[PDB]
């Protein structure tokens, strides 16, 4: 029995804006008698299961809940926790969710690495580097899309956020997109966003290119005209 | 008598730091001029430095015959010290950086010439500047003892981090060249204007750096922040023998 | 002692002018023109847009200048381009901050 | 009651240049006639115990054995066998621990990445980073040396083997490193030392520095004129 | 016609030291580098150097 519950995301209340948020339970057994009460401090329950995923390909049992709280509300750190009441658990495990008052936030300052020169040069699939520095704890979502074209999140893979070496507070983390060699040379460019707190907008986009994938040709045709003129 | 604290190579970092005279004009050949070839062992190490702290003595009892004495002596066991430890900051001269990239090949031989008992504790580091530092501070006792020599306890400045010791050498320089300045009055006064005017900005830019209070120099301004009573002052009242903060530094002509 | 005629801040030209004095002598007053100009080398044809290639030509008509299309980013002008997220079958447009340095609220 | 045993990876052989063999007992207290011992296939009881464990109080017993001899033998997939007798238990608990064949040995391919050029700028830190990548068994161990001395683990963060979309049986990995911007504009080198099975030295470096990144031409064609 | 690749090995003590060519990761055949036998530093009294050539 795999136990686990998932806080809502930050790119959830974002874009989509409606807070879904559950607490799921796998590997085990189904009884289809499972309604998940949450505790707000009170015993009501807003809403019970709805489109719960009892289909697995080991045949165990799952639970999805959906509720809608204020966002100033969790912003204040209420003490949420869900209840199982599973008929074949004996005693309801308690699992609680709640991000603590006075978490760090600050800005990612997201950087890209062009591709290493020996990797184009053994004539394979280059890699490509996303990275994100120094944002706060709060998880991050991040995809990548090439000339406004979003791509499938299926050949790009994300690294969970690990605490940052030199400063215990804050944290990184990592994206890499595999190409075709030939795609890098034409020199289409690639763009990645990052979605996260602390930003005017709290989306941020960088892009490069081939041209500008650490090259070694700089074409200027400074071309400056009518240097005497006329002026006042 | 000038501290050139402009930046043109005195240091490679962007702040603002004015170099102590005694720092400048130092007799560092015989550690310039080492051969590695013929050294790989500790004991014709020591030999070396004790007899380059022997030059250093002699050189600054040479140059004073042209207490005071033995300050500019502290200090300066306090900056070879630094010298030794690798931890200096006078990086852009091209003289110092041969000294940095040849004593790594003395102090790799050590390394690679060590028990397991050692190995396993100085495996891990930078530079080597770790066992470095474990070297000085079983070989210090000795040092100073050769230094000495020229014209007792172990000196405490050494741990001290470099820059704030520069202002103590500034603190002492000053209050000695102010009370060297004086002891009609038309002829003496305009020099006197000239002479504030040479240092007048020399104390406001280092003041800009003062704030945030290396990895090893922040531990030190809070634990001295913990004792002395006064936190955070821009005056260290360490033997500054003298008024400080303004009150007598400029405009005292008029 | 110099008036700058054009400060042009999305094309960089600092155009000044001064009046250098020959000293005890009579008037043989030599004009400086100064031009300065910083070049991006990596900014690209579109100042905001960031799917163009890069911009090479540096085209300076002073003439122009003197009394469209521009290469060199401003500070206070904040710039903004909107994007597509996809959090699966939806997508939402929301805008972003190409210069966020100094864009954020102060 | 329960003995759990893990065999050593290459990543403890590697750093601890020996190897350690553990034999762990989880769910019991400190009680007397406590037997454990690492025995040869063969039968010969090839190293006792020495110094055992203290037992921890929270009903957890280590009981540690070194097969530091056999270094090949470890590698050559033979079958070991730890020996947990106690008066409650009528029959003894054994332990039975083996190298894994079958796997493939595809080899890495390490390329190390110079910092950003907007990182640079801002001129706080750069940040190195080692995209070890390609490797088929999931165990690589990653350590930077400057000037011929490894750095300590606590500037460098290594994440877990994160598993290849494009292939099933290869892997990857990453790891970075705070370097001062003033320490690289002086222009050192850093090296990306990787441990694994596959490679044929079990060890391979790379470099980077200041000099690893720069342009070639700077073709310019100042074309100023006077008529329009 | 034909170029040949150096690598100047130098200061080591113990005598005994391996040199060998790889190229994309897959070593060389051993009929093309030839290695030089240890022999001793003139200008240091007790570390050896040697060679090796690729052509
Ligand atoms: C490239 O430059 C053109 C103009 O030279 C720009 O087109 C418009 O730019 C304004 C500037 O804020 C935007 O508000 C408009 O939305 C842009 N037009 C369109 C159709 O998007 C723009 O910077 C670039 N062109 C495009 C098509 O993006
Ligand atoms: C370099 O610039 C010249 C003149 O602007 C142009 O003719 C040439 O095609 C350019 N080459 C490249 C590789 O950009
Ligand atoms: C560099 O620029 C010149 C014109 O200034 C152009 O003729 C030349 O082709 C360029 N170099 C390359 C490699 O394209």
């Amino acid at each position: 029995i795999r136990v686990f519950a998932i806080p809502p995301s930050f790119a959830s209340i974002f874009l989509t804006k409606s807070t879904k948020l559950t607490c799921l339970v796998t590997d085990l057994t189904t009884y289809d008698s499972v309604t998940i009460s949450w505790t707000r401090q009170n015993g009501e329950a807003v809403k019970t299961h709805t489109n719960i995923s009892e289909s697995h390909p080991n045949a165990t049992f799952s639970a999805v809940g959906e509720a809608s709280i204020c966002e100033d509300d969790w912003n204040s750190g209420e003490r949420f926790t869900c209840t199982v009441t599973h008929t074949d658990l004996p005693s309801p495990l308690k699992q609680t969710i709640s991000r603590p008052k006075g978490v760090a936030l600050h800005r990612p300052d997201v950087y890209l690495l062009p591709p290493a020169r020996e990797q184009l040069n053994l004539r394979e699939s280059a890699t490509i580097t996303c990275l994100v520095t120094g944002f706060s704890p709060a998880d991050v979502f991040v995809q990548w899309m090439q000339r406004g074209q979003p791509l499938s999140p299926e050949k790009y893979v994300t690294s969970a956020p690990m605490p940052e070496p030199q400063a215990p507070g804050r944290y990184f983390a990592h994206s890499i997109l595999t190409v075709s060699e030939e795609e890098w040379n034409t020199g289409e460019t690639y763009t990645c966003v990052v979605a996260h707190e602390a930003l005017p907008n709290r989306v941020t986009e960088r892009t490069v290119d081939k041209s500008t994938g650490k090259p070694t040709l700089y074409n200027v045709s400074l071309v400056m005209s009518d240097t005497a003129g006329t002026c006042y | 008598d000038e501290w050139d604290c402009n930046k043109g190579t005195n240091k490679l970092y962007e702040n603002d730091i004015c170099l102590p005279p005694r720092r400048k004009h130092m007799c560092t050949k015989q550690l310039e001029n080492i051969s590695t070839a013929s050294i790989t062992t500790t004991d014709d190490l020591l030999k070396e430095v004790l007899i380059t702290a022997v030059n250093e003595g002699k050189r600054l009892k040479q140059q004073w015959e042209k207490h005071f004495l033995c300050d500019a002596m502290k200090y300066s066991f306090a900056d070879l010290a630094d010298i030794i430890r690798g931890t200096d900051i006078w990086k852009g001269n091209r003289e110092q950086q041969k000294i940095q990239e040849r004593l790594v090949k003395i102090f790799r031989n050590i390394y690679d010439n060590l028990e397991k008992d050692e190995y396993e504790k100085y495996k891990y580091g930078t530079k080597y500047q770790n066992l470095r530092s474990a070297w000085w501070d079983a070989h210090r006792k000795k040092i100073w003892n050769a230094m000495t020599c020229s014209a007792k306890e172990p000196p405490v400045y050494d741990y001290v981090p470099q820059i704030l010791r520069w202002i103590t050498e500034w603190s002492e320089h000053f209050c000695e060249l102010q009370e060297k300045n004086y002891y009609t009055c038309k002829t003496k006064c305009e020099e006197y204007s000239k002479f504030i005017k040479k240092w007048n900005s020399q104390y406001i830019n280092l003041e800009k750096k003062f704030k945030e209070l290396d990895e090893n120099l922040i531990q030190f301004l809070q634990n001295v922040k913990s004792e002395c009573n006064e936190p955070n002052t821009v005056d260290k009242y360490l033997m500054y023998t003298s008024d400080c903060r303004r009150v007598k530094f400029s405009n005292t002509i008029d | 002692e110099r008036i700058v005629l054009v400060d042009n801040k999305c094309k960089c030209a600092r155009i000044t002018s001064r009046i250098i004095r020959s000293s005890e002598d009579p008037n043989e007053d030599i004009v400086e023109r100064n031009i300065r100009i910083i070049v991006p080398l990596n900014n690209r044809e579109n100042i905001s847009d960031p799917t163009s290639p890069l911009r090479t030509r540096f085209v300076y008509h002073l003439s122009d200048l003197c009394k469209e299309t521009c290469y060199t980013y401003d500070r206070n002008k904040c710039y903004t381009a909107v994007v597509p997220l996809v959090y699966g079958g939806e997508t939402k447009m929301v805008e972003t901050a190409l210069t966020p340095d100094a864009c954020y609220p102060d």
